[PDB]
RNA sequence: UGACUGCUCCCUAGCAUGCUACUACCG
RNA sequence: GCGGUAGUAGCAUGCUAGGGAGCAG
């Protein structure tokens, strides 16, 4: 419930109703999400609706807080005061908020269907956790349009890496490389059973073995994924180098086959994070060893 | 006050004991609610702490369950 | 409430009033003034209530909705606080017995079963290193929960037995460590 | 009439669910409790009065820490208005008292 | 509350009456202008409150038929389930054995306690110790109730798979005791 | 998985009655 | 000059309805 956000430095038990990972966006941080984009609709430890049976009011713009509860305007018993009112959303921390100076993060990138280069861009002109945020709404938007596509199954079967295959009701077909693994379940009458890893790249239907299968009547193979979680510790680590090499246990021998390994041992001896760009051959191969001994 | 306490501990550790999925062997189970249920009515201070060390026994001798040294190391138990 | 119109202007009127009968004047005037000044006095006053009843109606809801969201909050970590709890009231029972068993099972040195009562019935332990077995068992004694037994039966992760002679400072790293020492409880 | 003083302060040291040992989410439950242990302030026993002074304090203690763990994160600012009744002992003894109320 | 059928006489009235006062005319004109803005207020009043009292009665109405259309929802979908659980438990009667013991009665009237007795097709038998085990179901095969039963399967009180050939007096304090025997009619219901 | 009664405290909503107050109509 | 009537506001009293909790057989 209690989450944070961070651009105003706000503790929140609000988020956006309507949006992409259900992000947590403090009073006026929540207010000027909801003005400079549309999102009519917030979420909290209850959800914003009037409660008398049968009604149904999705905005919050007009809804009042009445009687330990919620009440709306077609349907109004106005004692109360609206909830959405001076500069602000009725919630916890309504006070220890402090706002956004750039009004327009989530309302520029979290507003396109995150695959333009304007998100990467922005997400590369961000801080940390604002591009933590990125990173997560990434992989958020990846498997939300992966779960657009549809399910292989196969429902007579031919010898192995031979078969027939037909697929699913109107939806298009992703790309066909081993890129996407069609590992799906089986279905007896109401459960799922054992089925294996599949991928289809040749079509008659020619199927690359990651195992050797006995294939039934029906079987289905697609991808079902879940969500990643939010992450709690940074990505990188802020850059500060070593007093000295105390606390490590040095060796007495010096690598020779290896003809650029001893400066950098001493590198890595006060050096704190170390990349590098290379092609194979760069050390990969033999330098992890290197350091190793 | 050092018979209250003991009792205390005993209901907590009985129920720290059923939180880990104690109750799936019937034997154990029996025998740990039969220990919790006999330190409850003791009238002296010596029963009640062999049988506590008894019952505590149980939770020691389960190795993944949980972490004897972290939890030693919180400013808690030495 | 001297924040809202109906405020300045009942202030307005009741200055103009009282300035205009302390000047001192006719019947109409005062007659006038009040017909003037009654209307915008129960316009304040029935905002000044409304306000209170506003404002202290909006500090419940966010206590109850503090509440709510603490008590969601609090089901949701038991078993680190139980445990937690629990040690600490372990430690604050100061108790030999316990104590010798706690730092026994924090070295490594845990039971198989449960500890008898009796003075008979098996004891397993594991003894998973030298030093421990140094620190417990000498002789042919065993000393564990503050209590003295007696060793029967030593026997190794490849479950063949070690006679009590066999086992010495350097005569030792040639073994299965994980040893499993099976006493009974002297009387 | 008096309850026995155990089954009060059983009843105030061990609970069915979890959410009932945090005393600022129900402060009612100390109220009725005290309610019923009101009677022990007249038993020539020492202790058996003890209960209910006890009982009042800690009710007292409840109200203090949920006004300022409130007012420290968040910045809603608590009054005191006809709270007071609840540690004082005029509340508790007209229950006893012949007046049909409520 | 805006559009009011008497709001546009009553404004009208009154930004008449009102002009006619910034006009700065006699007396009887500022008297006939608080007699006519009386009236025309005491008939907006009655204009103002009895609507506001119709659209809460109106309210409570829609309130009340749909509460009760819910009701009915749920009592039409109780009612499926129950003659689904009813036709479910149907079709295990063994329609042979008890119309067999049917016809032998009387007049078709037979005790409830017989019906399993002399009908059913499995056996649940629960074994305190193994005392009890040794004289009731030893062996592989016993008799009860004028029948013979022969076993298929033995758990334990916590639902695993146990063997006879370890239900013995030596191995009887190794095993969770509360044992569930199964068996099955032989030669009559399965 | 949570039976039948009895009593009491707290909070909100509605109804009825009474007290006071402010304007307006009528005699 | 006094009373009646019509709205409006605050306060008090008893019931009904909803929710949370305590004790007893
Ligand atoms: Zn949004
Ligand atoms: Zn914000
Ligand atoms: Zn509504």
């Amino acid at each position: 419930a209690v989450g944070a956000c961070v651009l105003c430095n706000s503790q929140t038990s609000l988020r956006c109703g309507a949006c992409i990972r259900r992000p947590f966006l403090c009073c006026k941080c929540c207010y000027d999400h909801v003005i400079s984009t549309s999102h009519k609709l917030v979420l909290s430890v209850n959800p914003y609706v009037c409660n008398a049976p049968g009604c149904d009011v999705t905005d919050v713009t007009q809804l009042y807080l009445g009687g330990m509860s919620y009440y709306c305007k077609s349907h109004k018993p106005p004692i109360s005061f609206p909830l959405c009112a001076n500069g602000q959303v009725f919630g916890l921390y309504k006070n220890t908020c402090v706002g956004s100076d750039n009004v327009t993060d989530f309302n520029a990138i979290a507003t396109c269907d995150w695959t333009n280069a304007g998100d990467y861009i922005l997400a590369n002109t961000c801080t940390e956790r604002l591009k933590l945020f990125a990173a997560e709404t990434l992989k958020a938007t990846e498997e939300t349009f992966k779960l657009s596509y549809g399910i292989a199954t196969v429902r007579e079967v031919l010898s192995d890496r031979e078969l027939h295959l037909s697929w699913e009701v109107g939806k298009p077909r992703p790309p066909l490389n081993r890129n996407y693994v069609f590992t799906g379940y089986r279905v007896t009458k109401n459960s799922k059973v054992q089925i294996g890893e599949y991928t289809f790249e040749k079509g008659a239907v020619v199927y690359r073995g990651t195992t050797t299968y006995k294939l039934n009547v029906g079987d289905y193979f697609v991808l079902t994924s879940h969500t990643v979680m939010p992450l709690s510790a940074p990505t990188l680590v802020p850059q500060e180098h070593y007093v000295r090499i105390t606390g490590l246990y040095p060796t007495l021998n010096i690598s020779d086959e290896f003809s650029s390994n001893v400066a950098n041992y001493q590198k890595v001896g006060m050096q704190k994070y170390s990349t590098l760009q290379g092609p194979p051959g760069t050390g990969k191969s033999h330098f992890a060893i290197g350091l190793a001994l | 006050s050092k018979m209250s306490d003991v009792k205390c501990t005993s209901v907590v550790l009985l129920s720290v004991l059923q939180q880990l999925r104690v109750e799936s062997s019937s034997k154990l189970w029996a025998q740990c609610v039969q220990l919790h249920n006999d330190i409850l009515l003791a009238k002296d201070t010596t029963e009640a702490f062999e049988k506590m060390v008894s019952l505590l026994s149980v939770l020691l001798s389960m190795q993944g369950a949980v972490d004897i040294n972290k939890l030693c190391e919180e400013m808690l138990d030495n | 409430f001297s924040s809202l119109p109906s405020y300045a202007a009942f202030a307005t009127a009741q200055e103009a009033y009282e300035q205009a009968v302390a000047n001192g004047d006719s019947e109409v005037v005062l007659k006038k003034l009040k017909k003037s000044l009654n209307v915008a006095k129960s316009e304040f006053d029935r905002d000044a209530a409304m306000q209170r009843k506003l404002e202290k109606m909006a500090d419940q809801a966010m206590t109850q909705m503090y509440k709510q969201a603490r008590s969601e909050d609090k089901r949701a970590k038991v078993t680190s606080a139980m445990q937690t709890m629990l040690f600490t009231m372990l430690r604050k029972l100061d108790n030999d017995a316990l104590n010798n068993i706690i730092n026994n099972a924090r070295d490594g040195c845990v039971p198989l079963n449960i500890i008898p009562l009796t003075t008979a019935a098996k004891l397993m332990v594991v003894i998973p290193d030298y030093n421990t077995y140094k620190n417990t068992c000498d002789g042919t004694t065993f000393t564990y929960a503050s209590a003295l037994w007696e060793i029967q039966q030593v026997v190794d992760a490849d479950s063949k037995i070690v006679q009590l002679s066999e086992i010495s400072m350097d005569n030792s790293p040639n073994l299965a460590w994980p040893l499993i020492v099976t006493a009974l409880r002297a009387n | 009439p008096y309850p026995d003083p155990s089954r009060i302060l059983g009843a105030g040291c061990f609970v069915d669910d979890i959410v009932k040992t945090d005393g600022t989410l129900m402060i009612e439950r100390f109220v009725s409790l005290a309610i019923d242990a009101y009677p022990l302030t007249k038993h020539p026993n020492q202790e058996y009065a003890d209960v209910f002074h006890l009982y009042l304090q800690y009710i007292r203690k409840l109200h203090d820490e949920l006004t300022g763990h409130m007012l420290d994160m968040y910045s809603v600012m608590l009054t005191n208005d006809n709270t007071s009744r609840y540690w004082e002992p005029e509340f508790y003894e007209a229950m006893y008292t012949p007046h049909t109320v409520l």
